[PDB]
């Protein structure tokens, strides 16, 4: 049970950093240590107001940078519990586009006019009408 | 002068020497080079050590003293002669103990010097005899105990075979050389090492 | 020092590369005169031992001394070797072949042992060179590189994966420092 | 947060709002990373005018082309060039396959074209990070752009240096840009300098930033341009400050080339 001398150096800078409750902006390394080091300063306020507790969201340019996100953060819960876990009984999850998680929907209702937010749309339908009386043919 | 250095000089005392025909040449020669080494330094002091047949014996133990070194070498050489393994009664000397003898005031002269600085160290041996199988392990403990501790060990073998010496050098890191031309052992002690 | 016994295998780089006048004189004199320094104090340090020479030039590799006892046949062939020089590039797998095929026939309690000076940045030879660093592994011979200004990915795994010794050298006193820590015996 | 950011103003510019400001990480000694330019040496080395970059044959024949083989010969290491377009690109190295007979690059580098393909991209890696000068991230042409901007995460010390063959520049569309650049001059009128050099020097600083990595790492990276002075004001590029305490990031000298073989031996010292 510990953390970095980086981080306890620059948290309650940090903590005062976001109590503005708006806006900041955070120097840091050319990447190397960058992300993992911000999971273990947002560990100083994992639950700063237990009667609402706050959420972190991240904001990622490509697919290949998601996984070194998950793999760093993985390191660092190693469980969402104490059970295994020792720096946050946290949850986390990657996402991206139907367009890039679903290759079966692009493909079957080929059409000019067929946005990606119609073919959830449509994938709906035939579940509504399937589960009423069209499993055995839609 | 600043590092102390002790130089231990083992002298093999095996009746080969009647081979050689003189012992008694030979340490007023390793007398000269001591009363050299001694004067050469202040911080230098030597420790003298004969590897008889039967077993290892300390001659002596500063140059102040070289009087007293004088004395004590003759008397104690002169003890060691005895008829028991005399001339080839026995080929082998007993290296392993007087390497033993050495070490432990080599350690012993540092724990006190630890108080102070560094010391520095080094053994030559004066080898007129031969090695024996059964000697292997006991020499070779005493070898690796100095190539550990980073003391060299010189050999200057007037005659003979000794090969676990010739190892020892090259282990420890010593100089060994098989003196051609025994009566120059003066140069060699000066000049070899 | 006495316990065990050593069969070692020298191979250098006799590319176009070693000419160069980075390292004294140039890098292929400054490493063969200091390879003989080696020699002498390694098999002083190791009486009952064995080296064998080769070398990788103009995308060969040549057999400078057979595997032997007497350390003046090795400082004989690093005196040849200088006049002759180095051209071309690498055969490092035809090199590690060789001395597989010498140091496979080696007893039990033996080490196997490559030693590489290296100054170039991959090599010529076709062949997969990640079958013979397994094969090395399973035979026990061992392989250690010492590179000039460089770290080259496969040279350094090869290195790693055959026992641990990728060194870098930048002066003819660090390459000295470099040959004098090989000269150390290994645990019996 | 996009790891630098000191000289700060760029960003409460763009969001017109003023965020509460903090640096939160220790960084390490300058001595580490190295920033060269590259210009020419002696008085008759007038090819570099760049008043047609795009035009002017002598000076991509000259030290663009030359300083290029010069030091990547000399200092034998895995080195990408990052280059401005593709028909720089295309120019500038004649590799197996020219765009003309009259190009001045003879040297094995390879080649990151359009039509990228990620299984393609990942060969040029292999190829890089395994032996040899030439790969993806070695030896190799890209334009600074393109995708190997994400890079590899590979522990190895997969690159070396990178020779920047133009400094990263962009352009301002006769269209919506054109319109967006009179907005910023009503509001601004500073506004070239952040709209435009600003902005294609972090372009910049992403590929090398992709090369150094980080504090537990150490690099080179060159920057090849005549107007590269403004480029080193406002510190608009890494080379800027992180701590006092640190003995400056300074890249003049008489000579690059072998500044930067002096600097690898420094490092292989360390």
């Amino acid at each position: 049970d510990y953390i970095y001398p980086e981080q306890f150096s620059y948290m309650r800078e940090l903590k005062r950093t976001l109590d503005a409750k708006g806006h900041g902006v955070l120097e840091m390394p050319s990447g190397t240590g960058k992300t993992v080091s911000l999971l273990a300063l947002i560990m100083a306020y994992q639950r700063a107001y237990p009667l609402e507790v706050t959420k972190l969201i991240y904001c990622s340019r490509t697919v290949p940078e998601i996984e070194k996100v998950i793999e760093e953060l993985r390191k660092l819960l190693n469980f969402y519990e104490k059970q295994e876990g020792e720096k946050l009984p946290f949850l986390g999850l990657a996402l991206s586009s139907r367009k890039n998680l679903c290759i079966h929907p692009e493909v079957t209702p080929l059409r000019f006019g067929k946005d990606v937010d119609g073919k959830c749309h449509s994938l709906t339908a035939s579940y509504v009408r399937a589960q009423y009386q069209h499993d055995t043919s839609l | 002068e600043d590092e102390l250095n002790l130089l231990v000089i083992v002298v093999d005392a095996n009746p080969i020497w009647w081979g050689k025909q003189t012992l008694s040449k030979c340490i007023d020669a390793v007398m000269v080079l001591g009363n050299s080494h001694l004067f050469m330094n202040r911080s230098n002091k030597l420790a003298v050590i004969a590897s008889h047949i039967q077993e290892s014996r300390f001659l002596y133990p500063k140059y102040e003293l070289l009087t007293s070194a004088n004395e004590v070498i003759v008397e104690e050489i002169k003890d060691l002669m005895t008829k028991s393994d005399i001339k080839g009664q026995h080929t082998e000397t007993l290296l392993a103990g007087s390497l033993a003898k050495a070490l432990c005031y080599i350690h012993r002269m540092n724990k006190e010097v630890k108080d102070n600085q560094e010391m520095k160290s080094r053994i030559l041996v004066i080898k007129a005899a031969e090695d024996s199988a059964l000697q292997y392990m006991n020499f070779m403990n005493v070898i690796f105990a100095a190539q550990k501790q980073n003391i060299l060990i010189d050999a200057c073998v007037l005659d003979s075979d000794s090969g676990l010496l010739q190892q020892a050098c090259d282990i420890t890191g010593g100089l060994y050389l098989k003196v051609p031309q025994m009566p120059s052992l003066l140069q060699y002690l000066l000049w070899v090492f | 020092r006495l316990g065990m016994m050593r069969h070692l295998y020298v191979v250098v780089d006799g590319s176009r590369t070693m000419e160069d006048q980075d390292l004294k004189p140039n890098r292929l004199t400054c490493t063969l005169k200091l390879l003989e320094y080696f020699v002498e104090e390694y098999f002083d340090q190791n009486p009952i031992s064995q080296i064998g020479i080769i070398v990788t030039k103009s995308k060969r590799a040549e057999k400078l001394t057979e595997l032997s006892g007497n350390p003046r046949k090795h400082i004989t062939s690093l005196k040849k070797a200088v006049d002759m020089t180095c051209h071309g590039e690498p055969s490092l797998y035809n090199s590690l072949s060789i001395a597989m095929q010498t140091l496979k026939h080696m007893p039990g309690h033996t080490s196997r042992e490559v030693l590489i000076i290296f100054s170039s940045l991959t090599t010529c030879d076709p062949s997969n060179i990640y079958d013979l660093i397994k094969t090395l592994k399973a035979a026990k011979i061992r392989v250690s590189v010492i590179g000039l200004s460089a770290e080259v990915r496969v040279c350094t795994v090869l290195a790693r994966e055959t026992g641990g010794t990728y060194h870098v050298i930048l002066d003819e006193s660090h390459y000295k420092e470099l040959l004098t820590h090989h000269v150390s015996p290994p645990p019996a | 947060t996009s790891g630098t950011l000191s000289p700060l103003d760029i960003y409460p510019k763009i969001l017109d709002f003023h965020p509460v400001t903090m640096a939160t990480f220790t960084m390490t000694l300058a001595r580490v990373c190295l920033c060269p330019m590259i210009i020419g040496r002696g008085n008759d080395q007038v090819a570099i005018s760049s008043k047609f970059e795009t035009r002017e044959d002598i000076a991509v024949i000259r030290n663009y082309g030359n300083l290029l083989l010069e030091m990547s010969a000399v200092v034998p290491d895995g080195i990408v060039a990052f280059f401005t377009s593709y028909q720089y690109m295309e120019s500038t190295v004649a590799s197996w396959y020219e765009q003309g007979i009259l190009e001045n690059i003879q040297r094995n580098k390879l080649l990151f074209i359009e039509t990228q393909d990620g299984a393609e991209t990942s060969v040029a890696l292999e190829k890089y990070q395994e032996a040899c000068e030439n790969g993806r991230g070695a030896i190799l042409l890209s334009v600074a752009r393109g995708k190997v901007s994400e890079g590899i995460d590979f522990v190895h010390h997969y690159g070396r240096a990178v020779i920047m063959f133009g400094v990263p520049y962009v352009y301002t569309q006769s269209r919506i840009l054109k319109a967006r650049l009179e907005y910023l001059r009503d509001q601004f009128q500073i506004r070239e300098n952040d709209f435009l050099t600003f902005d294609a020097m972090r372009h910049a600083a992403q590929c090398v930033g992709r090369a150094i990595r980080g504090k537990t790492d150490y690099g080179l990276m060159v920057f090849a341009d005549k107007r590269f002075a403004r480029g080193d004001k406002r510190g608009k590029l890494p080379r800027w400050i992180q701590e006092h305490l640190t003995d400056a990031n300074l890249n003049l000298t008489v000579d690059e080339g072998v500044q930067v073989a002096k600097y690898f031996l420094r490092q292989m010292a360390q």
